[PDB]
């Protein structure tokens, strides 16, 4: 029984998006399809459901009316259609599955799809630079993953790259440090190598 | 946690259930059990009487210019709980409520039918059509006393039955069919993958066909039929497609043909259908379309109520189908036998 | 009767007393009074003709709800199907008899053709009423039946045995009572046609009958009963049991005229009272128009 | 017996028994002279 | 109905017994399951129907049901145990799921080492002040930074638990304009780690 999921991406507010999970080992007719919310750093929400057998739709108060849940049974597959995509609607979103007549919980769980809506363009990172400690910060990126290296990755144990944070103009901004003896000053070089193939752009400081 | 009540007024005549479906082996149904604590100093004189009955309600759905009692008792039976061996569950109920918990049972006899429901048509009224159990329990001097739901609690039971252990042979027919040469005409090999399906579960078919003829067969027709075996006051058979498959495939005048169809029964393609066979409702809510009812090796007797089996039909319009039979069930739960909270959309 | 051809003939043999109708010639009779049933009959037909009007409307009407609507196809639905087609095939034939009859080789051909029409669908009509009264009981009593072989059965017994013995009643007349016109009657050739209509009227009175005590007694009681009985009664024809087996009578008796005055009236409306009754008002029919004790719980233990 | 056949006899025996009364008035009539 | 778990994060360590917590607005049965799911990773299933163990689950994880409250027990712990887990009931169509409960790595407690690092050249070139506070390795989450400034506009973050010294890293950043910046001459940023025995102030002047 796998749940493979497709159709994750960036659009903006108010556009539409369409999340195909393709079922295999299990009966449409036979299992229950659901969706699940999980926004960064908070829990989980259940925002749709369909039951082939019973052709049931149910959907959450903040997600009735905007979204559509279907299920093509010939492909055995589950469409969830997204419309009006709001800023809150951000979240990573869950295939699952359970029994069509014992619930018995929900069994098996897809790998999430990434679902982020945000006004922000894709802006190229700014690096500036900061036992003793040293680092960089990387200030003014929209999309979200991001490659830091230090030394080429030579400097691997004391290396501590922050989670990203948001910004009141929708970027992101981490902080990258080691940890390294004060002693080793002036004859050993430190550089930071960022690499952020979203926006193409690599950066030594 | 485990066990379910009801109470009925000022009575306190609350009964306790520890299931509300009791699976049926062939040959030996599961005992009802329950407790039913009351206030003595209510009931005085009156005894507290516990019936089970199975009634199969007739066509009200029909007949409605005459709404009236469109029932009959299938099988009864009476207790007096208030002037056997106390299960496990009876015996802690007994010890958690104390003096006032005075148990029953009942030995629900074999070959009675399963709880089947007749699904409504449009402008559905009423409780239900078809077979349904239910325990009541009252006060009353008599058992003959006029009751008035005063102080009555009644609690709908279902009797159900789960796939065997054991699949039988896969369903293997076959039909001969000759016309005007009569050389080596047709003949329709079909199998089914499996005899016994889950709900829900595709059901396979593999069919074989030997046109040597000069007439060729146009379609292959596949459909899955729920032959309802009716039987109160005069015995019927009615005949439900519950899964239908058309296949414009066409059988060259040769000698082999060779296709696998699958089909999956469900009810959402089959509301529409008034009469057709549904298990039995707990109460007013939806259940999938009815199992097969198992039958012991003794005698298919004329036996009352609904019994419900299914076949699939393979038809080559040149016409020469045969159908082969199967057994639609739920597996055993091997947990509770209830629903486990289907979720209401409160 | 004596026709024009009668009293020519007796004529041509030769107040006279070979004369049926029995100053010289002082053999007037009253014929004042007699030139009035005209008008009594001509009320009978228009009560009869507004009556069946409306009838025809509504049972088209009913008829075209119940096909459309495929939801609501069944065997109860067909059987009213059929019992609807034959009130409005009755009610077209009746028209059609009296425009050819009344003005408004083929001499005889002509009129018989629609004298075997008329009474061909009124015996079916009167056979279907009974064969919708026969479906009650069986379902009332006899429940859970087949219903394909029990509906064609009532078909074949609705629309042939009508035809079975007005096949009989015409081949005898033209064989053996061919009289010009067949609007006339000839000996008791009319009760072949009609001892099977009085048969079925009184089978359908004792299946009502039946119905009725049962539904009595399964049971303010007395008020359920009104409702049920007073629904039944136009579907059975009970109105058809207060004047069977009464005698043809003269033509201006006052026996004659309570009966035809009510009777008339009743079976033209006949038709709009069962479409009224069991299609537009009735259960699932108006809900397709428009959309075109405590709490049981869980305790531990 | 059935209401609508005996009608219909009872208006074909009228229309005849009307047709030759009128016969015979019109000879009794023209007897006069 | 709302489900709360009254622990919101949770520490032990291998080998100890951690119970699960949760209480329902209102009953709803024994229809309750408990999830679990790695960071990154899609929640698994552990119990249904608040006493039923998931097949493949390891047998340490048991259920418990108390009228509107449910306890979920990991009995002795495993290094696979240190997850987030979250309730669930779905006795109604509007599922509730818990706000989750964090497993944290527990041992010895280590004190930060402070550090604030003022703006560069190129940031202040840019129009833009950002100086950053790193507390690097120390094991308590619930150290607080507060900026002095000749407040409200700061940014947090913490990395999760070390693999081998499992301890926490917090960095905070204050940004201001370059005007701002230059209005003001003495910054600092202050920690009250709970394993310090005073609140620890470092402090530095724009020039």
């Amino acid at each position: 029984v796998q749940l493979v999921e497709s159709g994750g991406g960036l659009v903006q507010p108010g556009g539409s998006l369409r999340l195909s999970c393709a079922a295999s080992g299990f009966n449409v007719y036979s299992s229950s399809i659901h969706w699940v919310r999980q926004a960064p750093g908070k829990g989980l929400e259940w925002v749709a459901s369909i039951s082939s057998y019973y052709c049931y739709t149910y959907y959450a108060d903040s997600v009735k009316g905007r979204f559509t849940i279907s299920a093509d049974t010939s492909k055995n597959t589950a469409y969830l259609q997204m419309n009006s995509l709001r800023a809150e609607d951000t979240a990573v979103y869950y295939c699952a599955r359970s029994r069509q007549f014992w619930y018995s919980g929900l069994d098996y769980w897809g790998q999430g799809t990434l679902v982020t809506v945000s006004s922000a363009s894709t802006k190229g990172p700014s690096v500036f630079p900061l036992t003793a400690a040293l680092g960089c910060l990387v200030k003014d990126y929209f999309p979200e993953p991001v490659t830091v290296s230090w030394n080429s990755g030579a400097l691997t144990s004391g290396v501590h790259t922050f989670p990203a944070v948001l910004q009141s103009s929708g970027l992101y901004s981490l902080s990258s440090v080691v940890t390294v003896p004060s002693s080793s000053l002036g004859t050993q070089t430190y550089i930071c190598n960022v690499n952020h193939k979203p926006s193409n752009t690599k950066v030594d400081k | 946690t485990r066990v379910f009540k009801k109470a009925s007024c000022n009575g306190k005549l609350t009964v306790y259930l520890g299931k509300r479906d009791f699976v049926d082996h062939i040959d030996l149904v599961d005992p009802v059990d329950g407790v039913v604590l009351v206030d003595p100093e209510y009931l005085k004189e009156r005894r507290v009487y516990v019936t089970l009955t199975c009634a199969f309600r007739y066509g009200r759905e029909d007949l409605d210019v005459l709404g009236l009692t469109f029932r009959k008792d299938l099988f009864c039976a009476n207790v007096q709980s208030f002037p056997k061996p106390l299960t496990r569950l009876q015996e802690r109920l007994i010890k958690k409520l104390g003096e006032h918990a005075y148990p029953f049972t009942f030995e629900i006899p074999p070959n009675l039918p399963c709880s089947v429901t007749l699904q409504p048509g449009p402008e559905d009224t009423g409780k239900a059509c078809g077979v349904d159990y239910e325990v009541k329990a009252f006060c009353a001097e008599n058992l003959e006393e006029k009751i008035h739901k005063r102080n009555s609690v009644r609690l709908v039971i279902r009797k159900v039955q789960y796939a065997p252990e054991r699949p039988g042979p896969q369903p293997t027919a076959e039909t001969t069919r000759q016309f005007l040469m009569s050389d080596k005409p047709l003949h329709l090999e079909a199998s089914l993958d499996k005899e016994i399906y889950y709900h829900g579960e595709p059901i396979s078919v593999n069919v074989h066909v030997t046109n040597n003829t000069n007439k060729t067969v146009k379609k292959i027709k596949i459909s899955v039929r729920q032959y309802a075996d009716i039987c109160l006051f005069n015995t019927a058979q009615y005949k439900c497609p519950v899964a239908m498959e058309e296949a414009d495939d066409t059988v060259a005048p040769s000698s082999t043909f060779c296709k696998v169809y699958t089909l999956t029964p469900f009810l959402c393609n089959n509301r529409e259908k008034r009469g057709l066979a549904l298990d039995g409702k707990l109460k007013h809510e939806d259940t999938n379309l009815a199992s097969s009812t198992l039958l012991r090796e003794g005698a298919n007797r004329e036996i009352l109520g609904i019994i419900v089996s299914y076949k699939v039909k393979v038809k080559l319009v040149v016409d020469v189908a045969v159908e082969l039979p199967f057994t639609l069930m739920h597996p055993k739960p091997k947990e509770e036998p209830p629903h486990r909270e289907v979720p209401e959309n409160e | 009767v004596m026709t024009k051809e009668e009293q020519i003939f007796l004529l041509h043999r030769a107040c006279p007393d070979y004369i049926y109708d029995f100053n010289y010639s002082e053999c007037v009779k009253f014929l004042t009074n007699e030139t009035r049933e005209r008008e009594v009959f001509d009320r009978l037909g228009m009560i009869y003709t507004v009556g069946y009007s409306v009838s025809l409307a509504s049972l088209t009407v009913a008829v075209l709800i119940l096909a459309y609507f495929r939801r609501l196809h069944c065997t109860r639905n067909y059987i009213h199907m059929h019992l609807f087609l034959s009130f409005m095939l009755r009610a077209v034939s009746i028209f059609v008899k009296d425009a050819v009859l009344y003005s408004g080789a083929a001499g005889y051909a002509g009129c018989r053709v629609a004298v075997t029409f008329f009474l061909y669908f009124l015996a079916t009509n009167y056979y279907w009423i009974l064969v919708e009264g026969l479906y009650l009981h069986s379902l009332i009593f006899m429940a859970f039946f087949s219903e394909k072989k029990y509906l064609w059965g009532f078909t074949v017994f609705g629309w042939g045995l009508p035809a079975v013995f007005v096949a009989v009643w015409v081949s005898v007349r033209a064989t053996l009572a061919n009289t010009g016109c067949w609007d006339l009657s000839s000996g008791n050739k009319k009760w072949i046609i009609q001892v099977p209509i009085l048969a079925s009227i009184v089978l359908n009175f004792i299946l009502f009958i039946n119905i009725v005590r049962v539904l009595a007694t399964k049971l303010q009681q007395y008020r359920k009963l009104l409702k049920s009985t007073l629904v039944l009664m136009p579907l059975f024809g009970v109105h058809y049991i207060v004047f069977m087996a009464t005698p043809y009578t003269e033509v201006s008796g006052t026996l004659w005229q309570v009966q035809m005055h009510y009777e008339m009236l009743f079976n033209s409306f006949q038709g709009f009272f069962v479409a009224i009754i069991y299609c537009f008002c009735n259960g699932e029919v108006q809900a397709e128009i428009k959309k075109s004790v405590s709490h049981t719980s869980v305790t531990n233990g | 017996a059935v209401a609508e056949i005996q009608l219909m006899h009872q208006r074909a025996k009228w229309i005849q028994d009307a047709r030759r009364r009128a016969f015979l008035h019109k000879l009794i009539a023209e007897i006069h002279t | 109905i709302q489900m709360t778990q009254s622990p919101s994060s949770l520490s032990a360590s291998v080998g100890d017994r951690v119970t699960i917590t949760c209480r329902a607005s209102q009953s709803v049965s024994s229809a309750v399951a408990w999830y679990q799911q790695k960071p990154g990773k899609a929640p698994k299933l552990l119990i249904y129907s608040a006493s039923s163990l998931y097949s493949g689950v390891p047998s340490r994880f048991s259920g418990s049901r108390s009228g509107t409250d449910f306890t979920l027990t990991i009995s002795s712990l495993q290094p696979e145990d240190f997850a987030t887990y979250y309730c669930q009931q779905y006795k109604y169509v509007p599922v509730t799921f818990g706000q989750g409960t964090k497993v944290e790595i527990k041992r010895t407690v280590a004190a930060p080492s402070v550090f604030i690092f003022p703006p560069s050249d190129s940031q202040l070139k840019s129009g833009t002040a950002s100086v950053v506070c790193l507390l690097n390795n120390f094991y308590p989450r619930e150290a607080k930074v507060q900026w002095k400034v000749d407040s409200g506009n700061s940014q947090e973050s913490v990395t999760e638990q070390d693999s081998k010294d499992s301890t926490y890293s917090l960095s905070s950043t204050l940004t201001l304009s370059k005007a701002d910046y230059e209005k003001h001459k003495v910054y600092a940023c202050e920690v009250t780690h709970q394993g310090l025995s005073s609140p620890v102030t470092k402090s530095f002047n724009r020039g």
